[PDB]
């Protein structure tokens, strides 16, 4: 993705301030939630019936901390993020058979998930940095399909 | 806006919008101008500066009329009507654009309503938005 | 299916499908498995070569139930409320996945009836796959 | 995209048949017809009111040639899709500002239009292959966004 030199160092900064722990399970919790078809490839996870399950499950934060990990990955590494999504590209197309369509979603509700956390500091002028950096993300998870 | 629950949820929810509907409003219309630069398009009549009046003033268009829809909830079509005619007849507005203004209005929420925009309420709420959406786009279909 | 000039259409283009709903339907499903593998992963328990029984099988309830729709066009929730609970709430079906075969579909249809699929019935159809996909998906609403 | 050598073989040899005049008038046309908010970026073309002035629209048929033109040097350079459609992304994104889910669109009409006019020939097998394509050049056309 191309953002300015102004652009990036505000990304940085805010990334600075992640609990990938926190984040991670919200928004995996969120996106099974106010998706419910996701919760499809879910299953192994057991309950997932309601609201107060998904967001207390075990399995949901331990995955949803591993999913923000991989995106602070692709936040460090805003130049090569093909090479960077290569290997779960080909996991999420080949192995998983997700729709990308779904990344974007993903994506989308870890945003509202950051503007939650971080309030007036979640700025108009950084959702857009953001929304630069997720869509990237998306696009380099859906290059093996 | 759909099932008893999902009504019950968006009526609650916007009772803590409350007066700040039109505030909300103008915020989430900055946040696509910036975040998706292809809707500007639609605006070229408009000042887009941060803190722009027409920006304020349409922000509070935009904020009653969602306000009018939590209202009537059980007749969308009905009370949406002359705004749907707007949208797809005159406007021509791609129905893509309505996905990421409903994306930065909860995004806008989220900000300003942190405890009150929980799991549960976050999917009320998209449902409400898409149903909204919909209703605007009806022409179309 | 919405508009008194689009329910003219897709009934009057239907009653030229006529017979043949069923093989329009299988062929429909042969198409999008090709055209999309990712669909596949809903059917484990089928064999999915060319001229497979079960997807012929299938193939005829798909194209029966579509009959079913275009007879209860001013009702469709009802018609079609048993396969709403199944896709959505059993099956967890995405719904990217209903344009798909709403596409397939379409695709079929002009391979068969090259004279009868205008520019109008094509508009028309579209939006009743459209409404059918909504009405299969509206437990995720 | 990645075709097999049948595959690619089998692409275009249907290409030889194709008129891009009357394929292309058809293609734009229903486009125009089935989605009419792209009747938006066509306002300079005059009178697009119903199907019969829509089809009948000699800059629609003028337009839909040269649309049709640039997809069959996509076909023609299925390795190199990204720098045959650089300059048509830059004018799509740049200046039209069409939203590229609007190229996926157009893309599935002009599938259906093959459809139509090859019948029984435009096997199941033989659209799977279109389907590639047709999604190459929409991720090409897509990649300065
Ligand atoms: C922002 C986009 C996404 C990122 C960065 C991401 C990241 C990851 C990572 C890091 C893993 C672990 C792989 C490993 O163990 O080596 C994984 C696995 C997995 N992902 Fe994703 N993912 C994304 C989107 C999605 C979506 C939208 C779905 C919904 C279908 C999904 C479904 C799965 C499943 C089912 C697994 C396997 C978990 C298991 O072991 O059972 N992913 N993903
Ligand atoms: C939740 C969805 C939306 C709602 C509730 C809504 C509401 C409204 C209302 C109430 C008006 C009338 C203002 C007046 O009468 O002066 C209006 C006008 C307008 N809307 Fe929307 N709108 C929505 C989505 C969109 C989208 C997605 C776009 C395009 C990106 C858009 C573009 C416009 C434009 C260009 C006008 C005319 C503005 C002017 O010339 O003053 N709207 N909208
Ligand atoms: C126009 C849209 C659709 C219609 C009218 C339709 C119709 C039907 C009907 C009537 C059945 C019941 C068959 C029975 O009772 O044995 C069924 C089952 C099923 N459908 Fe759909 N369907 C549609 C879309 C889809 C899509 C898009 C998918 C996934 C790609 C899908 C996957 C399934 C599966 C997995 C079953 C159960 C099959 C079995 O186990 O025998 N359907 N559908
Ligand atoms: C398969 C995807 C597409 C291809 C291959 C394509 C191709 C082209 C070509 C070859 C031109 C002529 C550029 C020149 O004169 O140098 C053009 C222009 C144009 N395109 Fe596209 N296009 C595609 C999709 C779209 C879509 C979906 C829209 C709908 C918004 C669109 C809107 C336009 C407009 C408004 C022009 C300018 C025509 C004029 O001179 O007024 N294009 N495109």
């Amino acid at each position: 993705v191309q953002l300015s030199g102004e652009e990036k160092a505000a990304v940085l900064a805010l990334w600075d301030k992640v609990n990938e722990e926190e984040v991670g399970g919200e928004a995996l919790g969120r996106l099974l939630v106010v998706y419910p078809w996701t919760q499809r490839f879910f299953d192994s996870f057991g309950d997932l019936s309601n609201p107060g399950a998904v967001m207390g499950n075990p399995k949901v934060k331990a995955h949803g901390k591993k999913v923000l990990h991989s995106f602070g990955e692709g936040v460090h590494h805003l130049d090569n993020l093909k090479g960077t999504f290569a290997a779960l590209s080909e996991l999420h197309c080949d192995k998983l058979h997700v729709d990308p369509e779904n990344f974007r979603l993903l994506g989308n509700v870890l945003v509202v998930v950051l503007a939650r956390h971080f309030g007036k500091d979640f700025t108009p002028e950084l959702q857009a940095s953001y929304q630069k950096v997720v869509a990237g993300v998306a696009n380099a998870l859906a290059h093996k399909y | 806006v759909l099932s008893a629950a999902d009504k019950t949820n968006v009526k609650a929810a916007w009772s803590k919008v409350g007066g700040h509907a039109g505030e909300y409003g103008a915020e989430a219309l900055e946040r696509m101008f910036l975040g998706f630069p292809t809707t500007k398009t639609y605006f070229p009549h408009f000042d887009l500066s941060h803190g722009s009046a027409q920006v304020k003033a349409h922000g509070k268009k935009v904020g009653d009329a969602l306000t009018l829809a939590v209202g009537h909830l059980d007749d969308l079509p009905g009370a949406l009507s002359d705004l749907s005619n707007l949208h797809a007849h005159k406007l021509r507005v791609d129905p893509v654009n309505f996905k990421l203004l409903s994306h930065c209005l909860l995004s806008t929420l989220a900000v300003h309503l942190p405890n009150d925009f929980t799991p549960a309420v976050h999917a009320s709420l998209d449902k409400f938005l898409s149903s909204v959406s919909t209703v605007l786009t009806s022409k179309y279909r």
